[PDB]
RNA sequence: GGAUGACCCCAGGCGGUAGGGGAGCGUUCCCGAUGCCGAUGAAGGCCGACCCGCGAGGGCGGCUGGAGGUAAGGGAAGUGC
RNA sequence: GUGGAGCCUGGGAGUGAGGGCGCGAGCGAUAACGUCCGCGUCCGAGCGCGGGAACAACCGAGACCGCCAGCUAAGGCCCCC
RNA sequence: CGUGAGGGAAAGGUGAAAAGAACCCCGGGAGGGGAGUGAAAUAGAGCCUGAAACCGUGGGCUUACAAGCAGUCACGGCCCCGCAGGGGUUGUGGCGUGCCUAUUGAAGCAUGAGCCGGCGACUCACGGUCGUGGGCGAGCUUAAGCCGUUGAGGCGGAGGC
């Protein structure tokens, strides 16, 4: 019979507090709502999934002793340009990017993938500048 | 030197795109005020013989 | 008497060519470059052909999944219940049911939940 | 026609290996398993072509399409001639004719028909005869048919 | 009503022709005239003397006005080269193709 | 008012109306059959388990045919080993009728 | 089952290099041919989403082409890149 | 025990560079993607399909074709998946 | 081409008839546009058919955050043919290590191949050995020749098995 294919619709933004919510453990979950494998119409060509908006990502809770013991990596092309910098760190600079670079990872390689890392959007919150889009408050 | 050479034929795809740039412009030309006739601005007017706005060449 | 090539060799290879329209740049001109392409074409379309059967199952697995999440339990546990109840509707349909006729779906999961 | 001369060294030229240019690898060369004048003939057992001519008239009588004849009315060469009697004995030509005879004149006649192949009598052979619908023969002949069967 | 002018065996090579015909296409007959004038190519006096003869034709022939005549479309095709021996260094001979274009232009008539 | 229905292996959902194509049935163009009914839908909502006992589809035979031609062509490399075949598959196009209980 | 290749039913086998075997396709040429097709268009070419064949292929149609072509059944090879 | 079992006679072969893995030894150094034998296997010829990230030979499984149907093997069921 | 002995090519086709395109127009010419001839002039002499590589022009779809043996699967958009369907294209998603050869093993960074077209390799003779279709069977068969034929076959027993 040919299996449904949704038309094109309007996207649900969605509001989600981290605060002491384990990194990840949460990140798991905003990819798919990402994605939209919560959608019954999910389909895998597309990007129907929410545009997710995150708030107080400076306050995700991290296990172990990955404070000061995970690191992230960068390398730029140049000869000894490997940068290595420790979650602390990344804490103390640039917080947005530790939830960031985990749901990234979460999310498929491509075209696609990339679109809809696009719809994440995290601010060390509280407050975020989407008042403009309503998003309905999430939790887990 | 130990004489380079091309490892590969260069598609036609790739081959046209090196020509990309290849185009010409054409010749920037304004009406000369005397005669009327197009041609090259900062050059004598070859039709008429007249620069600024007087008779330079005998044509 | 002598049987010149003739006409025969030149028809193989319009055959193959028009197979091969669409391909990029030689694949689409050269016979034996066709002949490569449609070569890998074959399998490819055998293979995907097999393959194409647990695509769409991966995908109303998921869309049912979604569906089922919606009610509070998960796909695991209300396939479990179907076999349970003894309802056996393919889960193309399982899925068609799970975004066309919510409420049928919703029966499905209750009967599902039931026979637990 | 060519020589047979190494058109160039057996190395280092960075072209392939080559003798002469009449090895069949050649446009200019010669040809592989190509025709040689032979002879087709072989000598069939002579029971068989025995039995053939037997078995070619048999069939044949056996539609009575077979015809003998005791002679030839007035044909004395013509074809007109020929056809007249041809006519009076149920030959029209829709049907086509191994006519055999050692009549050398009654040949003459019928011999530029289209729809007739003429023959003498030692010249009959299977073929001509499965060729044609209708054999038309002497008495004459008849008998060195049957003397061909003994 | 289209008036066509080619010139067939030029001799001169395509890709270079083809770079001065390139330019007055679409043009009115007034703008590529005065375009080929002054444009510094050996194409130029080439793809003008197929302007100018289809400029003719139109108005001589096919009952076109002057000041309506601009080039529908042109094209340069290739036709044979006239191959010719280079001789090198080391005893080799190499072979140069001196090509040759077939200069098509075709002028159609500005409605308005 | 759809229904749930089996024939060929596979399942579909009908409703009266419909031209649907399933596995070649033995059965003569003109003639009708009536298809096994796994579940019900909209207003009467009846879930077979696995069928439900009366309910059946009627459907019209509108006929037989043979789909467009599938080119299932195998290649081995380094082996010399190239199959070709043609695979036309045989369908029977049905007109649903009705629905029953 | 029928009565011997006619089809139907049922069951089982059917990865495959070297390699063995079996059934076919197409090319040139002969018999068929004093024939048959052919200018109301041969061969050949370019199309096709149509028909037949598992397939090699074979039809049918349109355009080109402008003088050849060659069946059912057989025969013989300079027979398929 | 009726199996692409077997035995007999004849036509045609290819093969006579193997390889990895498990196990038993010799050599080697209780080294080598080592070497040399034995039993077995698989690749060879299953570089076809699932697992193993990737990957001839480890696990799973011997692919006639089609299906947008169902049960499973090894392996898995946080997201990539 | 080689001092020479010697080596040794390529290159066939308008049409039924030259009726081989007067005259005019652009042009130094070449070429072309008209006119004219012709059943046909993309039969116009660079001439029958006019395949493919290859080069252009125009049209449709497409492409400048994208990762690739170039395909395949699915869905989607746009163009087209039509009026539950087809055709073209390809945005996204899944999947995916060219062909040949040689190899224990090749996508392989091992061989061969620029692409297209045409040429290119299991034959023939006489023996032999199985199989096989036939003929005849304690027998079977002729060879060279001769006669005949002018695509007609017959005779020939020497001989062989």
């Amino acid at each position: 019979m040919k299996t449904y294919v949704p038309k094109q619709v309007e996207p649900r933004w969605v509001l989600i507090d981290a605060e002491g919510k384990t990194l990840g453990r949460l990140a798991t979950k905003i990819a798919t709502l990402l994605r939209g494998k919560h959608r019954p119409d999910w389909t895998p060509n597309v990007a129907m999934g929410d545009f997710v908006v995150v708030v107080n990502a400076d306050k995700i809770r991290v296990t172990g002793k990955k404070l000061e013991q995970k690191i992230y990596t960068r390398y730029s092309g140049y000869p000894g340009g490997l940068k290595k910098i420790p979650l602390e760190k990344m804490l103390a600079t640039h917080p947005e990017r530790v939830l960031e670079h985990a749901v990234k990872g979460m999310l498929p390689k491509g075209p696609l993938g990339r679109r809809l890392f696009k719809r994440l959007k995290v601010y060390a919150g509280p407050d975020h500048p989407h008042q403009a889009q309503r998003p309905e408050k999430l939790e887990v | 030197a130990k004489h380079p050479v091309p490892k590969k034929k260069t598609s036609k795809a790739r081959r046209d795109a090196r020509r990309s740039h290849h185009a010409l412009t054409p010749p920037t030309l304004v009406p000369c005020p005397e005669c009327k006739a197009m041609k090259p601005p900062h050059t004598v007017c070859p039709e008429c013989g007249y620069y600024a706005g007087r008779k330079v060449l005998e044509v | 008497p002598r049987a010149k090539t003739g006409v025969v060799r030149r028809r193989k290879h319009k055959k193959i060519l028009k197979l091969a329209k669409g391909y990029w740049g030689l694949r689409s001109k050269s016979f034996r470059k066709a002949r490569e392409t449609l070569f890998a074409a074959g399998n490819y379309a055998y293979a995907h052909r097999k393959r194409r059967k647990r695509d769409f199952r991966r995908l109303w697995i998921v869309r049912i999944n979604a569906a089922c999440r919606q009610h509070g339990l998960n796909y695991s546990t209300f396939i479990h219940g179907l076999k349970k109840a003894g309802i056996e509707v393919d889960r193309k349909n399982l899925a068609d049911l799970a975004v066309r006729e919510p409420q049928v779906f919703a029966e499905l999961v209750e009967r599902a939940k039931a026979a637990q | 026609a060519y020589s047979g001369r190494k058109i160039w060294p057996q190395k280092h030229t960075g072209r392939a290996r080559h003798g002469d240019i009449g090895a069949p690898i050649f446009v200019g060369g010669g040809v592989v398993f190509g025709p040689k004048p032979r002879d087709y003939s072989y000598t069939l057992p002579k029971k068989v072509r025995k039995k053939g001519l037997a078995m070619a008239v048999a069939d044949r009588a056996r539609e009575g399409k077979l015809l003998l004849v005791e002679a030839f009315a007035g044909v004395n060469g013509k074809t007109k001639e020929f056809l007249a009697w041809a006519k009076e004995a149920g030959l029209d030509g829709s049907e086509s004719v191994l006519l055999v005879t050692g009549n050398e004149l009654v040949r003459r006649a019928a011999r530029n028909l289209p729809w007739v192949v003429t023959l003498a009598p030692e010249g009959l052979n299977v073929y001509d005869i499965v060729r044609t619908e209708r054999l038309v023969m002497d008495l004459d002949a008849w008998e060195v048919f049957q003397n061909r069967i003994g | 009503m289209e008036a066509k002018a080619i010139a067939r065996y030029v001799r001169i090579s395509p890709r270079k022709v083809r770079l001065v015909v390139d330019l007055i296409r679409g043009k009115s007959l007034e703008e590529a005239r005065n375009i080929l004038r002054y444009t510094n190519k050996r194409g130029a006096y080439f793809v003008a003397k197929v302007l100018e003869s289809a400029a003719a034709n139109a108005v001589n022939n096919h009952d076109m006005l002057e000041d309506r005549l601009y080039v529908k479309a042109a094209y340069v095709d290739e036709g044979p080269a006239l191959k010719r021996v280079l001789p090198r260094a080391r005893g080799r001979a190499d072979i140069i193709k001196k090509r040759t274009s077939h200069i098509t232009v075709i002028l159609g008539e500005k409605h308005g | 008012m759809f229904a749930i229905v089996k024939t060929g292996g596979k399942q579909y959902r009908v409703e009266p109306g419909l031209k649907l194509r399933v596995e070649k049935l033995d059965a003569e163009p003109g003639a009708t059959v009536e298809l096994p009914v796994l579940l019900l839908g909209g207003e009467k909502t009846v879930v077979g388990t696995p069928v439900v006992e009366g309910a059946s589809v009627v459907a019209e035979v509108l006929g037989h045919g043979r789909g467009k031609k599938i080119l299932v062509s195998k290649f081995k490399a380094k082996v010399q080993y190239r199959r070709k075949k043609g695979h036309r598959q045989p369908y029977t196009e049905l007109l649903i009728k009705e629905i029953r209980g």
